RNA sequence: GGAAGGGCACCACCAGGAGUGGAGCCUGCGGCUUAAUUUGACCAACACGGGGAAACUUACCAGGUCCAGACAUAGUAAGGAUUGACAGACUGAGAGCUCUUUCUUGAUUCUAUGGGUGGUGGUGCAUGGCCGUUCUUAGUUGGUGGAGCGAUUUGUCUGGUUAAUUCCGUUAACGAACGAGACCUCAGCCUGCUAACUAGCUAUGCGGAGGUAUCCCUUCGCGGCCAGCUUCUUAGAGGGACUACGGCCUUUUAGGCCGCGGAAGUUUGAGGCAAUAACAGGUCUGUGAUGCCCUUAGAUGUUCUGGGCCGCACGCGCGCUACACUGAUGUAUUCAACGAGUUUAUAGCCUUGGCCGACAGGCCCGGGUAAUCUUUGAAAUUUCAUCGUGAUGGGGAUAGAUCAUUGCAAUUGUUGGUCUUCAACGAGGAAUUCCUAGUAAGCGCGAGUCAUCAGCUCGCGUUGACUACGUCCCUGCCCUUUGUACACACCG
């Protein structure tokens, strides 16, 4: 019975809180993102991850636990909110997944340069028009420094950034401090819209071949 | 068995809201029902202006954050069952549909 | 402490009765529309909440 | 922490029957929303369970999230004297 | 930091070797006599005694006090 | 006064009364010390010694 | 670079407007004082930390509580490890905090050793993220070729042009990738489209008032979901400007000036977004972000009481109010926009209407979770009188008495009323800020903070200008040439 303004703001706040909770809980399991769909007397939450076996667990025990805790914490009516785990298509095109993969590689003792180059190569071989990986923090010395790896196309200004660029930021807790990892992936135009924006770049003009 | 059924649609995305309104209107028309609207209420623009810096240093720069809420009103002259059937059509996420009488 | 003394000071209003729902800090709380988030946390989560920068 | 026997029994019963439990980080809250016990005792009992690996703890947006483990399930079954057939609702 | 007054010591309950033993008296025939009153409160119930203070009787469970003159 | 005094001011006035009663005749009452800086002085407290 | 050439900028100047700097007061900073008057920051700190602190916030000071010290081992221990508590004293205190008196409870604890936990504790010169600045300017970098032993260089340029490394061209370079532009949001035009009882107009029917009072004219009020419609309002789709057209100048170019028409001819106006490389710039006091160090029970943890952060010989910054008649006061008069609003409990948020009251305020019916109700919604201004050059009916600092509202609490006045008091100030030195059109300035309004407090910030509208449309003189920026004994880079 609350006003529309407060209703929409609460919906956004719930989405943000659920995203943060899932990110904290499903860190190692991989968590690309979540989507909330509202239906009459039913709300659907879809978890996107690169490893849905871990998210579901054995016989869906983990997903059932997550559904129960979400329902109890968010005051949802019982048997009204259900969770689903879905594969992420082209995980190499998801900035969050690549950032988590780089975090896992770095936490495993892999050299920063090798891990970043591998991530760049995997992203490029996955159909990305371009990518950029930045590693910041105390590397090899007590003095912090930044490492930048880049290949392919990249835009940084104007409206098309919000659709043609997928970016993520993650922190890695190392022994001597925090490491900052930024992943920025430039998508490619997709007429279907499944793998990229369904809109061409503003300054791209195509002339049909004459008969 | 005829009543003025009021349908209120609210969404943050203009395209989805307009498509849902068009679908509802076409569904009502296909049943030879009388449709009034959709009426577009003035857009609600929630605005928050917060300082960019997480501290007090530097030139005081501000971020203007807006959240736009679009509301539509549709009136149908028919029974409850037919409007309930019409509204059963698939609705995309982000669009809230409320059905009432008068 | 004693029940009548420990945490007995009223907290029905003022900055001490409100905290950020994200970080729990009591400073720079945005109470508009019921966000109840501190300005830093809100600026961090604005895109997820649904607030867009047009100008 | 000193906890009355009835309160511990209620907390353990709820945890085993549900298999999950949350708590807002409010030490002075009179009663837990889902359990009649004060919030502080629920939080501290769950911390004790976590310390010895009976439960998994997640924290986010000033809230706790506790998930029972196999060792926790065994401990709760032994301590509550429930039949082996009965299991948490999650499974 | 510097302190002026002596450090305070938290209260510790005194130890009674057998406090219950002195609440009952057993005769040769086997009859049991209680040397202290029992709280009339239903919640306390039977078996709950009240202290014999030098001006009143005090119950340790419900805190009920009876003053005798 | 219309809003009603709490327990602490009532206790303070009772303590002041007790101190006045125990004062030997022709002598000032003992010291009554309190943290109540917001207490309002009423005529009954005239002659009291307060810290 | 107190070297040359070209170009550019109201954080530069010119020509000007408003000013600031002078007065009172508000608010931040230093100093002083203090138990404490917590602390970060010194163009790019100083109404900044959204930092308008009565309690909390709070980090400071004087005191009193509590463990919210997991887990492991050992000790003690049901012949009881240990909790709580009446009364009296103690205490600022209905804190069993502690002591006296002794009841209750039952392995949940207590003691010791490890290990934890918390900390607005130090370190922003260990860090992440974010933000500011270099830097609002047009700049930045590969590949393959060319030159050089090499660091490097050409590409990225003589010239013209552009707001633009924007283009035309020239060309040992050719092709590219970022920035710019494109982009997206708001505003400006549509009597053309869709649709409106949560927006209106038109005519009609009835009714009130006035006018010759029937019929006619003017003005108001009420209904028509089968009266019509969308000009006015709302918001979706589209259209619209491209310098399109004409005259001149320019390399038959890129382009520029003027001009009709047009809503619009500065990129139509204003914004958002915004490269490479950097700063030991700010933030550990936003974060359950974080390394290391410190502390961790007589605590730097947490809570309660009280005080302080506001303390006043003094200096500075952003501001508000003025110095008056282009005015003050008292009437009459009537034109906005952006927005915000409830747990319904007797009732909580915005509040209409009625009653009470001089005001401040109070009481009673109610509407609104909202284009439905507040909202029938400002001031400057317009209009007519009084005042009459007098620190004066300018000005409103300071202070007295007293009355209400918020709050658990108003004293060091929280704020708001009534009467009374009536300070400096008569236009402000050296210096110094912002600004080129619906702009400056004046005027008010909404939101943030908010139980109560706006002289602040973020937005909104109303009235509405002068001057210029130029330059490199000052302060700076970009490119080229040139000198260097600089490279921590001329604060060398
Ligand atoms: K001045
Ligand atoms: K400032
Ligand atoms: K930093
Ligand atoms: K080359
Ligand atoms: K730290
Ligand atoms: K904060
Ligand atoms: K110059
Ligand atoms: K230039
Ligand atoms: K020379
Ligand atoms: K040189
Ligand atoms: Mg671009
Ligand atoms: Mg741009
Ligand atoms: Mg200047
Ligand atoms: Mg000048
Ligand atoms: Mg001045
Ligand atoms: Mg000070
Ligand atoms: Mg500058
Ligand atoms: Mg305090
Ligand atoms: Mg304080
Ligand atoms: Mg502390
Ligand atoms: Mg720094
Ligand atoms: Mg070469
Ligand atoms: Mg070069
Ligand atoms: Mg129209
Ligand atoms: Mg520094
Ligand atoms: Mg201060
Ligand atoms: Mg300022
Ligand atoms: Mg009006
Ligand atoms: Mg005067
Ligand atoms: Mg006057
Ligand atoms: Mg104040
Ligand atoms: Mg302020
Ligand atoms: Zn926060
Ligand atoms: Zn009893």
């Amino acid at each position: 019975q609350i006003s529309k303004k407060r209703k929409f703001v609460a919906d956004g706040v719930f989405f943000a809180e659920l995203n943060e909770v899932l990110t904290r809980e499903l860190a190692e399991d991989g968590y690309s993102g979540v989507e909330v769909r509202v239906t009459p007397v039913r709300t659907e939450i879809i978890i996107r991850a690169t490893r849905t076996q871990n998210v579901l667990g054995e016989k869906g025990r983990r997903i059932r636990e997550l559904t129960s805790v979400v329902q109890k914490r968010f005051k949802f009516k019982e048997n009204s909110v259900e969770l689903y785990a879905e594969k992420v298509n082209n995980r190499g095109l998801c900035a969050v997944a690549q950032a988590e993969s780089l975090r896992y590689k770095l936490l495993g003792g892999l050299a920063v340069r090798r891990a970043c180059y591998g991530v760049l190569r995997f992203i490029m071989e996955s159909g990305a028009k371009g990518c950029e990986v930045i590693v910041s923090g105390k590397l090899r010395a007590q003095r912090a420094k930044s490492m930048k790896f880049k290949d392919g196309y990249m835009i940084s200004s104007g409206q098309p950034v919000k659709e043609y660029i997928d970016s993520a930021v993650r922190h890695i807790l190392m022994r001597q401090g925090v490491l900052g990892i930024k992943v920025k992936i430039m998508l490619d135009w997709d007429p279907k819209g499944k793998q990229g924006p369904t809109t061409p770049l503003p300054d791209l003009v195509t002339i049909h071949s004459p008969k | 068995q005829i009543h003025k059924i009021r349908i209120t649609l609210s969404s943050k995305n203009v395209k989805n809201l307009e498509k849902v309104c068009a679908d509802l209107v076409r569904g009502a028309k296909d049943k030879r029902l009388r449709v009034k609207g959709p009426v577009r209420m003035p857009t609600k623009v929630l605005n928050i202006t917060t300082r960019k810096s997480p501290c007090g240093e530097g030139t005081n720069t501000w971020d203007r954050f807006e959240l736009r809420v679009h509301k539509r009103v549709i009136d149908l002259f028919s029974s409850a069952d037919v409007v309930k059937q019409i509204t059963s059509i698939t609705i995309e996420p982000g669009v809230e549909v409320e059905v009432t009488i008068a | 402490g004693h029940s009548n003394i420990w945490n007995a000071h009223p907290k029905n209003y003022g900055p001490g009765s409100r905290t950020c729902r994200v970080c729990g800090n009591p400073h720079a709380i945005i109470r508009k529309y019921g966000l109840m988030c501190c300005r830093q946390c809100f600026r961090s989560n604005a895109k997820e909440i649904g607030f867009i920068k047009y100008r | 922490m000193i906890i009355s026997e009835k309160n511990r029994r209620e907390i353990s019963k709820y945890l085993f029957q549900e298999g999950v439990c949350y708590a807002k980080k409010d030490y002075n809250l009179a009663k837990h929303p889902l359990i009649d016990v004060p919030n502080l005792q629920v939080i501290k009992l769950m911390q004790s369970f976590k310390s010895k690996e009976y439960v998994r703890e997640t924290f986010a947006w000033m809230h706790y999230y506790w998930y029972l483990t196999n060792d926790g399930i065994e401990f709760l079954r032994t301590y509550l004297n429930l039949p082996s057939e009965i299991v948490p609702a999650t499974l | 930091k510097t302190y002026t007054k002596p450090k305070k010591i938290k209260h510790k309950k005194k130890k009674v070797k057998l406090a219950v033993l002195q609440f009952y008296k057993v005769d040769d025939s086997g009859k049991v006599q209680r040397l202290r009153k029992e709280c009339p409160n239903a919640e306390c119930g039977a078996g709950t005694f009240m202290a014999n203070h030098f001006d009143r009787h005090y119950c340790g469970k419900c805190g009920l006090t009876y003053v005798y003159q | 006064f219309q809003r009603g005094l709490k327990r602490k001011p009532m206790a303070l006035i009772k303590k002041l009364r007790k101190a006045k009663r125990e004062a030997p005749p022709g002598e000032k009452p003992e010291v009554v010390r309190t943290h109540l800086r917001n207490m309002i002085i009423v005529p009954e407290m005239i002659g009291s010694v307060i810290g």
